[PDB]
């Protein structure tokens, strides 16, 4: 499932047996119920711009 | 950086400046508050391994405005497989003697996992490197940090597209193109070790290293990048090693 468009995951895609698929995010996010989003848990998680976040 | 913008202030944080004596030596990338990515050949001369020195938050290099960070460069880690005075395995990962202070002006950017990076990452097609390089090839370096817009290749696309020149370094696994073959754009070799960087779903992630490449936004050819989705688990486990003396370390890879 990971292969095709990331497995629907925001960030990272783990395969199971199956068709079971689980997403995860890098440290410094956690992942919505929805199973696939990530969101950040603090003030400056990675790859995000500040003062464009801000706007 | 030739062809590209300044990067507004603020819209590189993960930009990192390294300096030997005061002098600029090449960039680097923030992953986290106390590791930085660079390129390996960045440190072939180096002596004085103590004069090394990281600065983030860097923007203008004419004024001090208070969001610059400098740390000492505790350690240089290099894969045991890089040949100075060569382009395979051109990574490096350092350690700040004391963690900089994430702010406004500084934040990390993303270490990917490696399976994300090859079967999603590695097909963004554009993605962004920056630097205080040259401006135009045998031309005077930036004042302010430029970033420019470069789209990716295919190793084989690359070697059809540019021109033969004998005695080129064969673009391993290791490296990927990126850039443009009309002479406008690339990146340049004071901006060696810098960040290529690459957006998806929101959020950027660290895919190349500045490297090398035929002169500079030389007609015929493109910009060379190191392959950090082949070097993911040697920089995680790295990063979860201990300290040991001495500033150089050569440790194994794979
Ligand atoms: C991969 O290893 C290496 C790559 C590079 C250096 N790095 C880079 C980096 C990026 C590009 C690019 N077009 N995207 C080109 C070069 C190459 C380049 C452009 C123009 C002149 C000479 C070179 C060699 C080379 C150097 C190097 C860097 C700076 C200077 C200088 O300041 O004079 C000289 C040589 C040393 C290495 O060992
Ligand atoms: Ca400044």
């Amino acid at each position: 499932i990971c292969v095709n468009e990331n497995g629907g995951c925001e960030q990272y895609c783990s395969d199971h047996t199956g068709t079971k698929r689980s997403c995860r995010c890098h440290e410094g996010y956690s992942l919505l119920a929805d199973g696939v989003s990530c969101t950040p848990t603090v003030e400056y998680p990675c790859g995000k711009i500040p003062i464009l976040e801000k706007r | 950086i030739v062809g590209g913008k300044v990067c507004p202030k603020g819209e590189c944080p993960w930009q990192v400046l390294l300096l030997v004596n005061g002098a600029q030596l090449c960039g680097g990338t923030l992953i986290n508050t106390i590791w930085v990515v660079s390129a390996a050949h960045c440190f072939d001369k180096i002596k004085n391994w103590r004069n090394l020195i990281a600065v983030l938050g860097e923007h203008d290099l004419s004024e001090h405005d208070g969001d610059e960070q400098s740390r000492r460069v505790a350690q240089v880690i290099i894969p045991s497989t890089y040949v100075p005075g060569t382009t395979n395995h051109d990574i490096a990962l350092l350690r700040l003697h004391q963690p900089v202070v994430l702010t406004d002006h500084v934040v990390p950017l993303c270490l990917p996992e490696r399976t994300f990076s090859e079967r999603t990452l590695a097909f963004v097609r554009f993605s962004l490197v920056s630097g205080w390089g040259q401006l135009l090839d045998r031309g005077a370096t930036a004042l302010e940090l430029m970033v420019l817009n470069v789209p990716r290749l295919m190793t084989q696309d690359c070697l059809q597209q540019s021109r033969k020149v004998g005695d080129s370094p064969n673009i391993t696994e290791y490296m990927f193109c990126a850039g443009y073959s009309d002479g406008s754009k690339d990146s340049c070799k004071g901006d060696s070790g810098g960040p290529h960087a690459t957006h998806y779903r929101g959020t950027w992630y660290l895919t190349g290293i500045v490297s090398w490449g035929q002169g500079c936004a030389t007609v015929g050819h493109f910009g060379v990048y190191t392959r950090v989705s082949q070097y993911i688990e040697w920089l995680q486990k790295l990063m979860r090693s201990e300290p040991r003396p001495g500033v150089l370390l050569r440790a194994p890879f794979p």
